[PDB]
């Protein structure tokens, strides 16, 4: 029905914090996913432009 | 002979024990961490509290 493309840059050790069943600083104060999130999480290293 | 009114004594005792068992089943855990919902909601993470 709806496809939302959220884009953001985070730290490598903070990539796992973005998850429906996890808790962390980035998950609580930067980007929080619901407990019933339906979708995919795509992340890749980009240390060439930044 | 107190057993003369046994047909009604058994009925009232069955009702009383059914109520007391239904209210006692709230203290069971059924494989959970604690019988109190407020203790689970204040000691575990949402993905496990659910």
């Amino acid at each position: 029905t709806n496809v939302y493309a959220d884009s953001f840059v985070i730290r490598g050790n903070e990539v796992s914090q973005i998850a429906p069943g996890q808790t962390g600083n980035i998950a609580d104060y930067n980007y929080k996913l619901p407990d019933d999130f339906t979708g995919c999480v795509i992340a890749w290293n980009s240390n060439k432009l930044d | 002979t107190p057993s003369a009114l046994g047909k009604l004594q058994d009925v009232v005792n069955h009702n009383a024990q059914a109520l007391n068992t239904l209210v006692k089943q709230l203290s069971s855990k059924f494989g959970a961490i604690s019988s109190v919902l407020n203790d689970i909601l204040s000691r575990l993470d949402p993905p496990e509290a659910e």
